[PDB]
């Protein structure tokens, strides 16, 4: 139902933008890294994070929201055994939004019953938009952090710093957040000249001792059409206004 | 052959026989099964060799876990502890890590 071209017209206009670099971490767009722990709940962490970002960006409100409520209460998804990003946003509309996680804490795979009335005020969305796979940089620049799929392998678990150089998973398997893009000039030791190396910046939900304080840089190109490991094959952004 | 149901069992096996260990495993959480040190390789290649493989689920959900297969072949006579821990490799194990052990007894 929501049309990307109609939405982008509204938020971008005719405003042009640098394709090299834009990081929401520096423009009040990214809330703290969380940890899903031993629980297949990344679908909830990715989608909640993107809502958290929109409140920071559009309402100047820092709020941390309850992945646990989505885990317990989202009937379209399967809790600790997996789910879908779009399904998560659908359930948030149906549920009337989500409690702050201060009122509804994360207990991982511990048994827990859905209770949709744990707070005085829930934080909702109006709808969500699918981002076309060739518009990730524009969508990031003008709309905000995006909930995306990626195909992760065990190489991801050993990532420490820099631009990811490991193998891809066999299949899209993990929901994360696209929070920006960047570029680093590195001298080619043969040509002795600087070369531009572009990357997407992703927020994961494996805690802050993983990767670059919870984040990972993934190789892209200037246009952003380069999508390593199927990144952004599913790409959804919630809208709260 | 071997599953979580066999945790702590002793299996009688021949030198040269392949034991397939199949364990649930979700790489989307960062956890996987490891020998001590955070490796998929055998503690002692003279006693037994280990090959390893992840198999994703037929589910297309994000966060749906799969299965690790460890193919263990005993190389010398003796009773050999195969000790695995389910852990994040950057964190290492704790008191409460899930552990799997099987003993492989070859005459």
């Amino acid at each position: 139902q929501m049309n990307y071209e109609e939405v982008i017209k509204k938020y971008r206009g005719e405003e042009n933008f640098d394709h090299a670099a834009y990081d929401w971490r520096l423009h009040s767009g990214v809330t703290p890294v969380k940890d899903q722990k031993n629980c297949g709940s990344c679908w909830a962490f990715s989608s909640i994070g993107s809502v958290e970002s929109q409140y920071a960006i559009r309402k100047n409100k820092l709020i941390t929201l309850s992945e646990q409520e989505l885990v317990d209460c989202s009937f379209k998804n399967y809790g600790c055994n997996g789910g879908l990003i779009n399904n998560a946003f659908e359930d948030m509309i149906e549920l009337g939004g989500i409690c702050p996680d201060g009122d509804y804490p994360y207990v991982s795979d511990a048994p827990n019953l859905c209770n949709i009335d744990r707070c005085t005020e829930k934080y909702g969305i109006k709808n969500y938009l699918s981002v076309p796979d060739n518009k990730l940089k524009e969508a990031l620049r003008f709309l905000g952090p995006i909930s995306i799929s990626v195909a992760v392998s065990d190489d991801f678990a050993f990532y420490k710093e820099g631009i990811f150089d490991g193998e891809c998973g066999d299949q899209l398997n993990h929901a994360v957040m696209l929070v920006g893009f960047g570029m680093k000039e590195i001298v080619n030791p043969l040509t002795k000249k600087g070369e531009k190396h572009y990357y997407y910046i992703i927020k994961n939900s494996w805690g802050q001792q993983w990767g670059e304080r919870g984040f990972i840089n993934i190789e892209t190109d200037e246009s952003g059409l380069m999508r390593k490991c199927g990144l952004g094959t599913d790409a959804f952004i919630p809208l709260i206004e | 052959k071997v599953t979580k149901a066999h945790n702590g069992a002793t299996l009688t096996v021949a030198v040269g026989e392949l034991v397939e260990i199949q364990l649930p495993s979700n790489p989307t959480t960062g956890f996987a099964w490891y020998f001590e040190g955070g490796t998929k390789e055998s503690p002692n290649e003279s006693m037994f060799t280990v090959e390893n493989k992840y198999f994703p689920p037929d589910s297309k959900l994000l966060g749906a876990g799969g299965t690790e297969h460890f193919h263990v072949t005993v190389k010398a006579a003796g009773t050999h502890a195969v000790n695995l821990t389910y852990m994040r490799p950057w964190t290492g194990p704790s008191h409460d890590s899930e552990r799997f052990t099987v003993y492989l007894k070859a005459n």
